[PDB]
């Protein structure tokens, strides 16, 4: 739903309020019932209440970034000249209330109103198109109010007590309706450890096995648990059939409930209990007693002592440099490796300082909103800032923003402040640029085909191997292992297959091959994917937004452009780096490979760098010139040790990597082949992504790189 | 007392530092 | 907008325009902050959009040498003694000595307390340096600083970021009905609002012979008298209200240059931009979802926030090829009682109340025969009204304008008035309309924290303090830690301190914490003003303790605590909310951001002669751009009828769009989309 | 532990400040009973508010009257205060003549039979040798607050000057509860009601239009279905 | 030709175009919304698109 | 095993996406029944060959897209792709 | 003042002992006014009769296990505090259960005093092991709302007697809330909605009409005072 004002209504249902008008007769004509409409009669009023009847209306933020920039809602007749918007939805138009404008658009046509009602509903669009996770969630007092009635505590009043001596034991209730009178009249707390016999609640499936076992806990059986009040009237949100958990509503627990939500249960319930979550986040948000005030924002105890063993330290390296011991060039660095000790130093004080009571640090560790850069620069101290050169600045503010700062410290801050504000726009221009780029080069991938029947695909690593054994999970699991599809059976030590060919990599389907010993999966892939034009659904995946295998014709290009250009907002490597990928130029890296397998031979000096590679079978001796200013990458050698330096007499493979850097994408296609330099450039675009917190699923990579190798030159005619 | 030249309100200032020049 | 608005914008040093500048030919480099800066042009107060850095505003004690430089005053330091003797140094002249921080610790004599000093050196390096070294010092802390800049309280407690905010959006305040002067201040607020010059300033001093709501008469020492006219209920140049009102009364000796009346956004001589709110910091009921503001009824009732804005409309009868346009009560086809409101002459009459649509002046043009629609003529047949060559184009009110008639102006070729050439008649219509705050209108504070209204609930829903008080304003508590804009909170602070006072035990001496304080500081009575100077005032010491000693209210007992929280109630249900809450007074004022102007709609209209496609802006009743970006969104989600529906029959298409609307009034299905006429013409160009 | 019949009891402070304590309420009762009554009384109290007015010399708010001090909108906000009391619940007039030199009062007007002021103290305008003030004030009777008339819903012509009417006649409304949480078989919550008037009507008066209000409300949980 | 001077390059574009006399099959998301038909995507393709719906030979008596 | 569907999500959108092959056929199902019903609305007066009437029994003043998605949610309608 | 008319009371029956009550539609914002109110009178302000303490034979310093049955003795107070009760003698009141042989206890195999009634005759109180018996007092008190455990600490003789939580209240979970209908133009009209679940003693519609009168009374206290006009 969606709050929109009468009067806009009234004008933007003009000719269907006239319709009806003149239908029940409150006008004789039509022409005078434009007149009705243009003066406002007391009788549109209640004819605009039947016209807008389950009729979709668009709501849109611009910048568009993303196909969740515009969603359908059904509108509401609200008083006033604002736009009521959902809290949930918040996050798809990153629209905060701080004086921000939306755009409504009325689909008139019978098939308009039908794709607004089924494919662009918000109830419809949980689920981020780009990674899988859901948006529509609790975002900040949601989250805070679950968090804060989801936390056990200890010396709570009505706690549970053992028995001991005369009195039996207390603190035990026969009902939740029991413990919800005991903590009205004020005995209970609903964060106090209690255990109450349960009767709606499905028990955890590890206790559900040793209560039942043989069959699925009833509605009506009971059980005993060890919780809190407000663990229970969470658990009653999510509701029957569910495991009860009995966990502190972390944001990223709730995400995660949120996540097998949209996995096993159907759409419809995912929507009524995330409204469900809303409404007892901000009910139990406002009752959760956060308040900033200047007595919660506690300074470091040992502020002094730190500031002062700092500035001696200090005034030691500005005393090497009197000496001209020190070089100016290499004083700056000195101090700033010791203000960048104090200022961890200072952090560290507050941490330890700071109650788990005040609210400035729950909301933080919450996950709601706020870092805690930001509470130390809050009360201990801002730290080095950066003048519009780049660098730090050799004197750090060490004054606090509850202290206050001095003439000086602030002048020097908005050597940054300004700079930061100013780089912003031409960041957003270039990252709409590479977009709208990114858009036209994949505007006509369209999923054309159920199955390309092609047995291609790719090794994925699901899983890294630890040298004394067992697994280890690998960071690539989420955004190039999960949501994949099977172009080959899954074989273990035994013949038995854990996973058959063709199915969709579900969240327990991967832990199947993670307990099985497997650590490498053959996935179908849109890179491998044989076809005339489009692409085949079944070796795109399982769509992120939908939960489900791609439908044929949606256009997953446009959705892959825009997953990759929505946070390039937040890029510094770089922005620069991605373009150099995308536009598959000359990197600035310029990286050595080895063209050909076999024994390296060093003959390195300081004028210049040589090295030649005697190939292991036939060949001649391949010769190189690099200058002296890179260094060799540390290459996996044959010896199974990663941190080996390359130096002559290393067995280094066709295709690798010689010294660091990014080597050239136009090289790696004429040495490796058109299936690796993909993979190349999708996994490189991938760490760009990943070390800014940004989590862009390979498929939307894959896409894009799919339509560079589409061409091919022609040498001889 | 600040700003004692026109017959303003009285408005009371946390001043430490004197004022050398007017603006 | 209001008088600072008026004052920075004369005070402005912009880089663009001839002989500057293009905004294209514009680097990183000279939009940033320079070290020569200092004392000449403000590091804070400049636009956040694509003028960031090319506009600045010129310092507080900075002045303009003959050559064209800005130059600052400093105190001569001869030998480590501070000296009363001032001296203006432009920019290069700065660089050839060393000056000390304004808020050096200094001996009554003049010499510094500590040997080594933060002291400013060319190049912008700032370090410790021997008191024999200091060669001037600043005059005040808030050198560096703008006039609207200087204004923020608390402002060493803000980021840079959220102050340009606040100092840019002090700017956009709206002059209200009735103006309060904060009570948190920083002295500049009378300064400000007597140099902005919307004030009324004595010249000469006397006694006040006569005073009026139209004019004050004062009466000179040698015999003279001048007398000084309000300006009441006058447009300003964006629709606010700019409206003077005496101070003084009959008999009252008045000094020279004094205030003895005042205008928009000022109280008693001080820059009145905004009210004193009882703010509560905490979430409501999501109401107050990351910045939304949750509103006390009473504002409403007492006109609080209400503001009176006023509009200038205006047409002329002109003289056309079959005749002239004449302004005249008889127009074809129009009842009596449209024409109700209008006298003889077809104006609109002084201290109707208008709503959009009704007529302001009737003015009708002669059409011609060969112009007329072959449905119209048949339709001129069948009502026998021969002689009706004329048309309708009277002036109307626009879509969402409603208000008092307040001031007709006539101005006729036949009256003797000069009008350009061709036009016969010319009718300016003023309406002034008395907006009071509605839910979306975008409020703000003085340190970057805006917000709009979310809900204005009634005055029992409130949050309401031990004896009944309810809060005025709900401020949510999540967007308090981001911003680190702490200074809205301190405020919080010593605004309670002042809307009660405060008395020191004086017993047993002055206690450690007051020390600094001066006398004047240690007893309060309620609703007492203070000032907090920029980079000095009032320190977290000093308010840690005033917080302590807060006066009782009426009945004896103190609300708020030490910690700055009061137990609060909730007014839905009854119980005390389970924790305490800061509760304080704030400073908010009323930008010029209120959804009675920006909330617009469309059905149909008018469409560009060329492109066949709607107008644009709210002004000429276009429609909303689905722009490129949008049409990606459209294409994500597959929704291609939609799409096709935008592009054609809801805009360009010539005759898709009226056999649409004629399918809706006739309660059809929607017909098949057309070719668009945009791709006509760019196959036209083509050509 | 068994029920006893609650009792209320006033208390006066001043001739428009009552505290009214009801007791023995059961334990976490007086809380909500205390919100009830607070929340009926700060809206749905019945009270007589001025809904128009007409001055001879003006046809709008944005204008001045010759001689006075104050703009007519600064007349009608000083008008605003105005707190007035009406037996006949129907439309009626209240005049005001006044010639300067002085200080037009609010008992410079002179109320018809039915109502009368309350405060005839209060500041209305300032008026010098030129000042003369010719006003008519339209008073009704509703409760709560109503918005200013629109001159196009009601048949009123271009001279009168409609103004926001504020109906309720209570000022300030709190309260306190005193719980026995001894633990032991008796437990009782005692509330303590503030009720804090305008002049227009005494505290007790207000309450029982509250009680009135509340009893015929909640008698439709009574009847069954 | 048409996807691509509404991208970059206009005029390099449109030279280019006119050179070689490319005719530009008008099937594609760009070209469809100059023109103003339908997608060829989403419910814009031929499968969804030429879709007949009938009862199913039941119906009411009256 | 769900609550009861309230407003412009009734029918489900899960039971709605059984009796159909993708997200994007059922809107042409849907938008063409549709229309089919409100050519019968405004065709009943005149004109033979009316196109079929309202399956199930309709609400008062209830929209053909409405009506047509709850008679697909009640199987029925067939369909042709 | 002026006329409020049409605020009707709906109810739906979701079982037959909770039921779901519409008031609607109110006056903004007359909904919050008396939905709390309702609800607290509801849940504080019933008379019912209930078990104030329990003395089970064999069980003396240990409250730790019962021999001769499978629950221990805190599982016994659970299941003995649902026990619906209904007494007309206004005055404490002792029950003895007893049973022996291997079985199942029920509350039907309790003996009541003439006076008081147990509605749930087929509630499950303990298991009976091989060649078990058991003997229990209960007590029986009437009152309103839920009086905390330890509070009947002095009632309890010195002799293996333990207090319980009393839950009197014949309701045992009530909410509310608050939505929006209009009549006429203005669509901030409150509608209340009242969710009671109540033990099988009294139906939800009896439970909400003794809190009507029991408010109405609470009510006149204050109406009595002047007896001044309102709009109904
Ligand atoms: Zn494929």
């Amino acid at each position: 739903q969606c709050g929109l004002p009468k009067l806009m209504a009234l004008e933007l249902f003009k000719p269907f309020v006239m319709k009806r008008l003149v239908d029940l007769n409150h006008a004789q004509n039509i022409k005078s019932a434009k007149r009705m409409v243009e003066r406002q009669r007391p009788q549109v009023w209640d004819v605009l209440e039947e016209v807008i009847a389950e009729h979709p209306v668009l709501l849109n933020r611009a910048p568009t970034l993303h196909r969740l920039g515009i969603q359908a809602f059904e509108p509401m007749l609200v008083e006033g000249k604002a736009i009521q918007l959902h809290p949930l939805v918040c996050e798809a138009f990153n629209a905060d209330f701080d004086g921000d404008q939306m755009a409504v658009h009325l689909p008139l046509s019978a098939e308009a109103q039908a794709e607004a009602r089924i494919l662009m509903l918000s109830s419809n669009n949980i689920l981020s198109p780009a990674s899988g996770r859901p948006l529509a969630m609790p975002r900040l007092d949601m989250v805070t109010g679950l968090y804060y009635l989801t936390t056990e505590v200890p010396g709570d009043t009505g706690e549970y007590q053992p028995a001991s001596g005369d009195h039996p034991e207390t603190g035990v209730y026969s009902s939740p309706a029991e413990a919800i009178m005991a903590a009205d009249r004020g005995v209970l707390s609903v964060r106090a450890k209690i255990k109450v016999r349960l009767t709606q609640l499905r028990p955890p499936v590890e206790i559900e096995a040793e209560l039942f076992g043989h069959s699925g806990w009833q509605p009506g059986d009971a059980w005993m648990a060890e919780t809190t009040l407000g663990r229970v009237m969470f658990n009653e949100l999510l509701p029957l059939g569910y495991p009860f958990v009995n966990k502190q509503m972390h944001k990223k627990v709730q995400a995660a409930i949120i996540n097998d939500l949209a996995e096993r249960y159907p759409m419809i319930v995912v929507a009524q209990t995330v409204d469900k979550l809303k409404d007892a986040g901000f009910y139990w948000a406002t009752r959760s007693g956060v308040t900033v005030s200047m007595a919660d924002v506690l300074v470091p105890p040992r502020k002094k002592e730190i500031l002062d063993h700092y500035e001696e330290r200090a005034d030691k390296v500005e005393k090497q440099f009197q000496r001209g011991a020190l070089n100016h060039d290499e004083r700056n660095e000195a101090l700033v490796e010791i203000w960048k000790e104090a200022t961890d130093e200072v952090g560290q004080a507050l941490r330890e300082h700071y109650p788990d009571d005040n609210p400035i640090i729950t909301i933080v560790d919450s996950g709601a909103t706020g870092n805690f850069t930001q509470t130390r620069t809050l009360a201990g101290m801002k730290g080095l800032v950066t003048n519009p050169k780049g660098e730090f600045i050799p004197r750090p503010v060490k004054s606090s923003f509850r202290e206050g700062l001095t003439v000086l410290e602030y002048f020097i801050n908005t050597h940054g402040a300004r700079k930061g504000l100013a780089d912003t726009a031409l960041r957003t221009a270039d990252s709409g640029y590479l977009t709208r780029r990114l858009v036209d080069v994949s505007q006509d991938v369209i999923v054309r085909e159920h199955d390309c029947q092609t047995e291609r695909g790719i090794v994925v690593e699901l899983a890294e191997r630890a040298p004394d054994g067992t697994l280890i999970r690998d960071p690539y699991i989420e955004t190039s292992a999960y949501a994949r599809t099977l172009g080959t059976d899954a074989v273990d030590e035994a013949g038995n297959v854990i996973v058959e060919r063709g199915q969709d990599l579900g969240d327990p389907e991967i832990d199947a091959l993670l307990a099985a010993g497997i650590t490498q999966v053959k996935v179908r892939s849109v890179l491998t994917c044989a076809t005339s034009t489009g692409v085949c659904a079944t070796c795109y995946g399982r769509s992120m937004a939908t939960g489900k295998l791609v439908d044929i014709g949606e256009a997953v290009g446009i959705v892959a452009a825009q997953s990759i250009g929505e946070p390039g907002t937040q890029l510094t490597g770089g922005l620069p780096r991605v373009q150099e990928l995308f536009e598959a130029r000359v990197p600035r890296g310029k990286a050595p490979i080895a063209d050909v397998t076999g024994r390296v031979r060093l003959e390195d000096g300081e004028r210049f760098y040589k090295i030649t590679i005697v190939p292991d079978d036939g060949g001649e001796e391949v010769v190189y010139d690099k200058i002296s200013k890179r260094q060799r990458l540390r290459v996996f050698k044959h010896e199974d040790g990663s941190e080996r330096v390359l130096s002559d007499g290393d067995h280094v493979e066709v295709g690798q990597q010689l010294m660091e850097g990014s080597a050239d994408p136009h090289e790696v296609l004429r040495v490796q082949g058109p299936r690796e330099v993909q993979i190349h450039l999708v996994r490189e675009v991938q760490e760009v992504y990943r070390a800014q917190g940004v989590s862009i699923h390979d498929k939307h990579i894959e896409v894009i790189v799919r339509q560079m190798l589409r061409r091919v030159t022609i040498i001889d005619s | 007392s600040n700003n004692s030249v026109p017959g303003a309100p009285n408005r009371v200032s946390f001043a430490k530092l004197r004022e050398p020049l007017e603006v | 907008n209001n008088p600072l608005s008026g004052l920075t914008h004369k005070r402005r040093l912009s880089a663009l325009g001839p002989g500057g500048l293009s905004r294209e030919r514009a680097g990183l480099e000279v939009r940033d902050v320079h070290p020569s800066h200092y004392g000449r042009m403000c590091p804070i107060e400049t636009p956040e959009g694509p003028n960031i850095g090319l506009i600045g505003s010129l310092s507080v004690y900075a002045r303009v040498n003959p050559f064209g430089f800005i130059e600052t005053p400093y105190r001569k330091v001869v030998d480590g003694v501070v000296s009363d003797e001032i001296v203006y140094l432009t920019a290069d002249e700065e660089d050839r000595h060393v000056v000390a921080q304004a808020n050096s610790p200094i001996d009554a004599d003049g010499r510094f307390v500590e040997p080594r000093v933060l002291v400013r050196r060319k190049a912008g390096e700032v370090e410790y340096v021997p008191s024999s070294e200091v060669d001037y010092m600043d005059v005040s802390p808030r050198q560096m600083v703008s006039v609207a800049t200087a204004m923020i309280p608390f402002l060493e407690h803000d980021d840079a970021n959220r102050a340009l905010m606040g100092a840019n959006m002090q700017r956009q305040a709206v002059p209200l009905v009735r103006s309060e002067a904060p009570l948190v201040g920083t002295g500049m607020e009378l300064r400000a609002a007597i140099d902005a010059g919307d004030v009324v300033v004595a010249e000469e001093s006397g006694v006040i012979e006569e005073v009026s709501a139209d004019y004050i008469t004062v009466m000179h020492d040698n015999g003279t008298r001048r007398t000084y006219r309000m300006r009441k209920f006058a447009r300003s140049n964006h629709g606010t209200c700019a409206n003077q009102c005496p101070i003084v009364d009959a008999g009252d000796r008045v000094e020279a240059g004094q205030v003895i009346a005042d205008g928009p956004c000022t109280d008693d001589g001080e820059m009145a931009l905004g009210k004193n709110l009882l703010v509560a910091i905490m979430p409501w009921e999501g109401h107050n979802y990351e910045d939304a503001i949750i509103l006390s009824n009473r504002l409403v009732e007492e006109d609080v926030l209400t503001s009176i804005h006023i509009e200038e409309h205006e047409i002329d009868a002109r003289d056309t090829k079959l005749g002239a346009e004449e302004i005249t009560r008889d127009i074809p086809n129009i009842s009596d009682e449209v024409l109700a409101d209008l006298d003889e002459r077809g104006i609109v009459r002084i201290g109707a109340e208008v709503r959009d649509g009704d007529i302001l002046v009737g003015k009708v043009t002669p059409k011609g025969e060969t112009e007329l629609t072959p449905e119209e003529r048949l339709l001129r047949a069948i009502f026998g009204e021969k002689a009706r060559e004329v048309r309708d184009t009277s002036l109307k009110v626009p879509h969402g304008e409603s208000g008092k008639v307040i001031g007709i102006r006539v101005f006729s070729r036949e009256d003797e008035d000069e009008l350009p050439a061709g036009v016969n008649e010319l009718v300016r219509v003023y309406v002034a309309q008395k907006r009071k705050i509605s839910d979306g209108d975008k409020l703000a504070g003085r340190h970057g924290n805006k917000g709009v209204i979310g809900k204005i609930l009634p005055v029992e829903d409130m949050p309401f303090l031990a004896d009944g008080t309810p809060v005025d304003i709900i401020l949510n508590t999540h967007g308090v830690p981001r911003r680190m804009n702490i200074g809205q909170i301190l405020e919080t602070h010593l605004g309670w301190c002042a809307h009660s006072g405060w008395k020191v035990d004086a017993a047993k001496g002055v206690p450690d914490w007051a020390a600094r304080l001066p006398d004047e500081l240690l007893e309060a009575q309620p609703n007492a003003i203070v000032s907090t100077p920029v980079f000095d005032g009032a320190q977290e010491a000093e308010l840690q303790g005033l917080l302590s000693c807060t006066l009782p209210n009426r009945d004896g007992d103190v609300l708020v605590d030490a910690d700055g929280k009061a137990m609060l109630f909730d007014g839905r249900s009854g119980e005390p909310f389970p924790y305490p809450v800061t509760v304080g007074y704030m400073y908010i004022m009323k930008l010029h951001h209120l959804v009675d102007d920006k909330i617009h709609a469309r059905s149909t209209g008018p469409y560009s002669m060329i492109t066949q496609q709607p107008l644009g802006g709210k002004a000429q009743f276009g429609g909303q751009r689905f722009g490129e970006m949008e049409c990606w969104a459209m294409q994500a989600y597959g929704a291609a009828y939609t799409l096709q529906e935008l592009l054609t029959i809801k805009s360009d298409d010539t005759v898709g769009r009226v056999k649409v609307y004629e399918a809706i009034v006739k309660g059809e299905n929607i017909p098949e989309p057309g070719i668009p006429e945009s791709f006509k013409v760019l196959l036209k160009e083509l050509q | 532990l068994i029920s006893q019949r609650p009792t209320l009891s006033e208390d006066v402070l001043t001739d428009n400040r009552s505290q009214f304590v009801i007791e023995p309420l059961e334990p976490g009762f007086g809380y909500t009973l205390g919100n009830s009554l607070r929340r009926t009384l700060l809206s749905s109290i019945p009270g007589a508010a001025v809904t128009s007015i007409r001055i001879d010399g003006v046809l709008h708010e944005f204008t001045t009257v010759p001689g006075v001090k104050e703009d007519v909108t600064e007349i009608i906000l000083n008008l605003k205060s105005l707190v007035v009391s009406s037996e006949e619940d129907e439309p009626v007039t209240m005049y005001l003549r006044k010639q300067g030199p002085g200080e037009v009062t609010a008992g410079d007007i002179v109320p018809p039979a039915g109502v009368t002021v309350h405060n005839p103290g209060m500041h209305i305008a300032t008026l010098n040798d030129k000042g003369k003030l010719e006003v008519e004030l339209v008073v009704e009777r509703g409760r709560g607050y109503v918005p200013a008339v629109q001159n196009r819903a009601s048949g009123a012509e271009i001279g009168r000057i409609p103004v926001d009417s504020i109906y309720s006649p209570v000022l300030k409304v709190t309260y306190k509860v005193d719980a026995t949480r001894v633990e032991q078989r008796t437990d009782f919550d005692k509330l303590i009601l503030d009720v804090e008037t305008k002049n227009s009507i005494s505290p007790r008066d207000a309450l029982a239009s509250a009680g009135k209000t509340l009893v015929e409300l909640f008698g439709l949980a009574r009847e069954l279905n | 030709w048409l996807s691509a001077a509404s991208f970059q390059e206009t005029t390099r574009v449109l030279t280019d175009a006119a050179i070689n006399c490319r005719s530009d099959k008008l099937n594609g998301l760009k070209e469809n919304v100059i023109i103003g038909k339908l997608i060829p995507a989403g419910t814009g393709i031929n499968r969804y698109r030429n879709i007949a719906v009938q009862p199913t030979e039941e119906a009411r008596a009256a | 095993g769900y609550d009861t569907p309230l407003g412009i999500t009734n029918p489900p959108i899960d039971e709605l996406l059984d009796r159909v092959s993708s997200k994007y056929a059922l809107v042409i199902y849907a938008a063409k029944r549709a229309r089919q019903i409100n050519d019968y609305y405004n065709q009943l007066g005149e004109g033979i060959l009316e196109y079929v009437g309202p399956l199930v029994e309709p609400g008062l003043q209830e929209k053909p897209l409405s009506i047509a998605l709850r008679e697909i949610h009640a199987d029925l309608l067939e369909h042709t792709e």
